Order: C-alpha cells, then sequence, then structure tokens
C-alpha cells in the first residue's frame, strides 16, 4: 500500500516510524480517520484507521511527536480555521483524544510552527482570523481576504506555550525584536533555540532567520555572513543533529517552486548549499522528518505552483537526503 | 481558501 498524494498534511516521526495525517489533494480532504505509518528503516508503508475524537480533515495543522504521543494543534477545514488541541498516544486501535486545555488558547490558525522544550508546547505565528485584544503580540490583516472570504483573515507573530504537565495556555514576556507576522514559515528546534526560518508576510516570502531563547524568551536575528537561501514560504527546516539544520524546497516571492536544500551550520552561522539527486523534484507544503539514520525523508507537497489549482502537481513521493 | 497567507 502507499498513500495518496497530498499537501498540506503533517508527518511526525520519532525517527524510526514516520506518522501522516490529514492534508488535500486535487480529484478534497483526505480521509480523518486514517493515519499513515512509513518505516523509515524498511521504506513500507501501513494505514491504520483511527477512533476517538478524530480530527476534522484539515490542511495546514501543526503537529509534533514527544515520546510516541503525538499532538495536533489548528488547521484548517472545509469550514476554516481551527485552535482546538487533540493528542494520539502511538506507544489496539489508536483512539484520538480532544484535550479542554485551560486558559486562552491561540486565535484559530494554521500554517504555523512549534518548538518542544521540556514540557511545553510552543507555537509561533501563523495565519487566521482576527484573535482577542489580551493576546500579546501583533496581528496584520490581509487585505485580500476581505472580498475572497465571510470573515477577513491575517498573520500573527504570537507565541503560545501549551504546558503538558496541566494542558494549559499561557504566552511568555519576551524580549528583543520578534520576527514580523508571517505564516508558511518553518521551525526547528535544538537545545533550547528554536529557530525560524522564512514564510509569507505582506507581499514578501522571507528569507530571514531568527531563534527564541526557549530558557529566557530573548528573540534574536541571526545574519549569516555570504551567501543565504533565496526567501521562501512552505519549505521545510529539520534538525538533523546538535549544530546542523536541513532546509528544502518552499515557494519564492515571485512564484518559483524551490528544488534547492541547504545545511545551516550552527556554531558557524554559516549556509551551505546541499548537493543532492532531487533538483527536478521541486516540492512546497511537503513535510520532512529526520531520521536515526543520518536521513531526512520528505514526503507529499506540490511539484509545482498550488495556487493554480486546477493545474497542481501534488505528489506521493518519498524523497530521501542523506545528511 | 485553504492556501491562502502563505
Amino acid at each position: 500500500a502507499c498513500p495518496a498524494e497530498r499537501s498540506g498534511h503533517v508527518a511526525v516521526s520519532d525517527g524510526r516510524h514516520m506518522f501522516v495525517w490529514g492534508g488535500y489533494k486535487s480529484n478534497f480532504y483526505l480521509p480523518r480517520e486514517e493515519l499513515w505509518i512509513y518505516n523509515m528503516e524498511t521504506g513500507r508503508w501501513k494505514k491504520i484507521n483511527t477512533e476517538g475524537d478524530v480530527p476534522p480533515s484539515m490542511s495546514g495543522s501543526c503537529a509534533v511527536c514527544v515520546d510516541r504521543v503525538l499532538y495536533l494543534f489548528g488547521g484548517h477545514h472545509s469550514r476554516g480555521n481551527t485552535n482546538k488541541f487533540y493528542m494520539l498516544d502511538s506507544r489496539r486501535v489508536l483512539q484520538w483524544e480532544r484535550i479542554d486545555c485551560q486558559g486562552i488558547p491561540p486565535s484559530s490558525k494554521d500554517k504555523l510552527g512549534v518548538w518542544v522544550y521540556k514540557n511545553k508546547l510552543i507555537f509561533f505565528g501563523g495565519y487566521g482570523y482576527l484573535p482577542e485584544d489580551k493576546v500579546l503580540g501583533t496581528f496584520e490583516f490581509d487585505e485580500t481576504s476581505f472580498w475572497n472570504s465571510s470573515h477577513p483573515r491575517g498573520w500573527n507573530d504570537h507565541v503560545h506555550i501549551l504546558d503538558t504537565e496541566t494542558f494549559t495556555w499561557s504566552q511568555p514576556i519576551t524580549t528583543g525584536k520578534a520576527p514580523s507576522p508571517r505564516a508558511a514559515h518553518a521551525c526547528a528546534t535544538v537545545g533550547n533555540r528554536g529557530f525560524v526560518f522564512g514564510g509569507r508576510y505582506r507581499d514578501a516570502r522571507m528569507n530571514d532567520l531568527h531563534y527564541l531563547n526557549l530558557d529566557t524568551w530573548e528573540w534574536n536575528e541571526l545574519i549569516p555572513q555570504g551567501i543565504c537561501p533565496v526567501g521562501r514560504s512552505w519549505h521545510s527546516l529539520t534538525p538533523v543533529s546538535s549544530d546542523h539544520l536541513f532546509l528544502f524546497g518552499g515557494f519564492t516571492t515571485d512564484k518559483q517552486p524551490l528544488s534547492d536544500a541547504w545545511t545551516y551550520c550552527i556554531s558557524k552561522n554559516e549556509w551551505i548549499q546541499f548537493n543532492h539527486p532531487y533538483t527536478e523534484k521541486p516540492r512546497l507544503w511537503h513535510t520532512a522528518c529526520a531520521s536515526d539514520e543520518g536521513e531526512v525523508i520528505v514526503f507529499g507537497g506540490c511539484a509545482n505552483n498550488l495556487l493554480v489549482h486546477h493545474r497542481a502537481a501534488h505528489s506521493n513521493e518519498i524523497l530521501i537526503f542523506s545528511v | 481558501n485553504n492556501t491562502s497567507g502563505s
């Protein structure tokens, strides 16, 4: 068996098993009850039908795998954005649990990112409806959304903590200059550093690199010397060591699908372009997962401009990078 | 509607 093609799905991993859920395609959200598992050592798939509080089928959800427990936040279904939070213990028939979190949740959102640090899930950014005044951060409307939709939407720079000891939402008080509001950025965690690269804001797909110190809540902008990757959204950014982040794919401001790959060297603050055999397989809105065997496993996404919906080339291919 | 904001 092989999963149907898709973009905007989630893929999370424990370093050996990759769990794939959700997304959409063209003849259409994929079936909500299906969980696809890819064994990274053997390269074979297995479909599991889940039960319990199965989430609606969505694209743009934000998921993590912590100690083989999957957590899912936010996303976009046929009736718009959500801020619901789910848990699926993958450690018998797997059962989704919708969690009743305490505290003030983030605004309903998709295309965001997350950092995992000890007992905390830390969510940043995204695209969705207007929040409430009490939320710390900034929100910027997408002007185009006032004619396309019944509810206008926009970008945020919000940082929210979900504390898994109590399933309670909070917001930290940060110092430094946060990145601008953005969506379709990519987040990656190494140690106590929550890195974020690129994303869409206003009329640009950006090339900037920041990290949030997850001990001190201080924001830092990184300015690597020399050649940097072109700005983009819908890319992946994946930790592959205690000193390296792996970047692949995405979409430029001028709407060019990308097949370039790079390593960011943290200790050197330097980007290194990565040579690979997939130069003719650009991907945007794919997922990337690191394996315990020195590989990055890219799945799904679209080979061309998926904003032209009737021509979109959604994929079900596995691309394997040896980093 | 699901692709906006990127």
